[PDB]
Parts: C-alpha cells; structure tokens; sequence
C-alpha cells in the first residue's frame, strides 16, 4: 500500500510577547498520532493514537526534548524573516514546515518532502532530487543559499531515506490494526426540495477510512456532472471520514440520476439512486 | 519520530 | 497574507435521532491567518466544555480544526457553531441542519 509519514509546524509570533506559538502534528497516512503545542501547561509531545502509547518514555523525552529544541529554531528563523523583509514586531506572522516520507507498496521511499511557508505562501521547499531547493522571492533566495553553503539537502536527504522510512515502518507496525485497514464507505441518497419544481438529491458517504474517497452523479446516459455540490472530506471524530455529493433535478425525474461511490476499500464502485419510501 | 534539523533561514 | 475565510460544516457524529446521546463537530477548513475563535452554541448559548483538535494545514498552507461536544439531539433545542475570524467582518454563526 502507499504509505506516508508527515510533520506538520506551525511557528505564529506574538507583537508584545517574545515566544511565539509553536504546534507539531504528526500524521501517518490520515491517521494523527503525537502532537505539541507551545501552549500547553506543560508542553510535551503527547499521544493522539492508542497505539503510539507503546513507545517507552525515551521515546517520549527525545519527542519532547527535540519539539523543544524546534520551538528555539522556529522563534529564530522568524526574527531572521522579520529583517529580510524589513517588517516591524507588533504584527503576527506565520512559519509553517511540512515534511515526511511517502513510500510505496513494497516499503521503498517514493517521494520526500521539506518545504515552508512564510505568511501561508510558498517560501523554500526542497526538489524531488532531495538534493537542491526552491526559493521563491529575495528573502528565501538568501535562505536558499545559506542552505546550499551548509548542504542542507544532505541532512534532510539523510533524514528522509533513513530515519523517516524506518520509523514510518515502526508505527505501521504497532499500529497495524487500525492504519493497515480499509473500512468502505456505506452510502445512500436523501430527497430534499428545493423550490416547486425542484428537489436536492444528496449522495452520503460515510464511515469509511482512508479519506481519499470519490462521488460522482450523473443523469443517467449522459456524462458526468460537473455541476455539483461538494463538501470537504470531514472527519466523523472516531477515525473515520464523511463526505456527500449533491444535484438538484427535477421533481419526478430522481430515478433518472446515479451517484457512484469509489473508495480504497470498494472492489467495485457502490450504484446508487433515489429510492422512496 | 521527528527531524534532527530544520532549515536555518 | 491573502486572507482565507472560514469554510465550517457542522455535523454529528452519527445520525441523529431524538433522544439518543451523540457527537456534534464543527469542522472549520482552509482559513488564513491561523488565529481564529471558535465557539459551539445551544439554543444560543455557549457550550462549556467543548473538545478543541489540534491545528494542522493543507497542501495549500490553509488551516484546519475541528471542534466537537457531546449532545443529545432533542426535538426542540438548537444547536450551531459561531466562528470569529480576520477575514470576517462579523462573527458568523452555522446552524445544525439535521440533515446536513
Ligand atoms: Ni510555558
Ligand atoms: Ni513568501
Ligand atoms: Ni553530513
Ligand atoms: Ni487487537
Ligand atoms: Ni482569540
Ligand atoms: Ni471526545
């Protein structure tokens, strides 16, 4: 199966206070399991998995320790930003780092990733190669080459090709019971007018993990509807995912249209329809 | 578990 | 900075029926800058204790959390989600609809 292991790092400066607000989740696939938060009573990198609670309190230190120790690095790099663009201290901005390893079926890495976010735009990323960067303004230029001049790239490949496909392989393991599953998607579709003519038909997809879940209607020997309502993937709170799909048609017509549910776990698409009561 | 480094910007 | 809004889906766990102890969530996706208020409402007021998930982003370096409290849905009572954030000139507030 495609596998992923993802750090996901916020740094948000406080005008009037000096350390700024620090979160690091980590995420296998779409499942969270450690979490930090500069403002908790205590902070620490904390279990969001059951499973993650087989790990001894070494591991919990080094987590802790090491969050820590990126917190300090984060409160830095936002003063060095706050001179590259020559801004003042009594406005918040952000410092946001993703990174972590896909890797594939056989448990060979496929993609890396090590990018930033200044303000929510794209500031430096590491290439596809692991091996040179992308800068994006002045700013991450001189960034960019502060990190060239001390081979940045080969202490993040290092990271990457070792350590992150090793402890990926570590959590899939104890997590196996719940992160190496496919629950399907169960489905129906609700009727709802809309005007005097009209009715909404909504097409349900719920309790199915992984996230990554397709619906599609379409009035029946034509091509798909773009014309559609959407939400976004949500989750249901207990690990699992939720999403509907909607269309309006006309009143009388419902048995006309078709939504299709696709999802990891469907050997074949679900085919539903309006079906009254 | 998480990176040793992170970038110095 | 751009300034994202708020896009917030309130929602149960499991479908509601009257009387039957439940989840409410209110997920609130793809907003920038990442300070933001979030508060769960019955019948208009304030909700006390009330689970905040941690912040995380997107592929886009939009940001994403999700609240949620027990409830038990009740013919007559209401229930909504009221988000304060920059990009709003007002606080907006997101009924449940008991049928999404
Ligand atoms: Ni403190
Ligand atoms: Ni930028
Ligand atoms: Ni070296
Ligand atoms: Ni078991
Ligand atoms: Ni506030
Ligand atoms: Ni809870």
């Amino acid at each position: 199966s495609p596998h992923s292991l993802r750090y996901f790092t916020t740094a948000v400066s406080r005008p009037g206070l000096g350390e700024p607000r620090f979160i690091i989740v980590g995420y296998v696939d779409d499942t969270q399991f450690v979490r930090f938060d500069s403002d908790a009573e205590n902070p620490r990198m904390e279990p969001r998995a059951r499973w993650i609670e087989q790990e001894g309190p070494e591991y919990w230190e080094r987590e802790t320790w090491k969050a820590r120790d990126m917190g300090r690095n984060f409160r830095v790099n936002l003063r060095t930003l706050l001179g590259y663009y020559n801004q003042s201290n009594d406005e918040s901005h952000t410092l946001q780092w993703m990174y972590g390893c896909d890797v594939g079926p056989d448990g060979r890495l496929l993609r890396g990733y090590c990018q930033e976010a200044y303000d929510g735009q794209d500031y430096i990323s590491l290439n596809e190669d692991l091996r040179s960067w992308t800068a994006n303004d002045i700013a991450s230029q001189i960034s960019k080459h502060k990190s060239e001049a001390v081979d940045e790239a080969h202490q993040q490949r290092a990271y990457l090709q070792g350590p992150c496909v090793e402890w990926l392989h570590r959590y899939l393991r104890l997590g196996n019971e719940t992160l190496q599953r496919s629950d399907p998607p169960k489905a129906h579709v609700t009727h709802h007018p809309r005007s005097e003519d009209e009715v909404t038909l909504r097409c349900w997809a719920l309790g199915f993990y992984p996230a990554d879940i397709t619906l599609t209607w379409q009035l029946n020997g034509e091509e798909l509807t773009q014309d559609m309502e959407l939400v976004e993937t949500r989750p249901a709170g207990d690990g699992t995912f939720q999403k509907w799909a909607a269309v309006v048609v006309p009143l009388g017509k419902e048995q006309y249209y078709t939504c299709h549910v696709y999802h990891e776990g469907l050997p074949e698409p679900l085919t539903l329809r309006w079906e009254p009561p | 578990a998480q990176a040793e480094r992170t970038p110095e910007l | 900075m751009i300034q994202k809004t708020p896009q917030i889906q309130v929602y149960s766990r499991h479908p509601p029926e009257n009387g039957k102890p439940n989840i409410l969530n209110c997920y609130v996706t793809q907003f920038h800058p990442p300070h933001i208020e979030i508060q769960m409402l019955k019948n208009g007021k304030k909700i006390p204790k009330v689970e905040m998930s941690d912040m995380s982003f997107s592929k886009d370096w939009s940001f994403y959390i999700l609240a949620h409290t027990e409830f038990t849905p009740t013919e007559t009572d209401t229930y909504a989600c009221r988000v304060k954030h920059d990009s709003m000139a007002e606080p907006k507030t997101v009924y449940w609809d008991r049928d999404m």
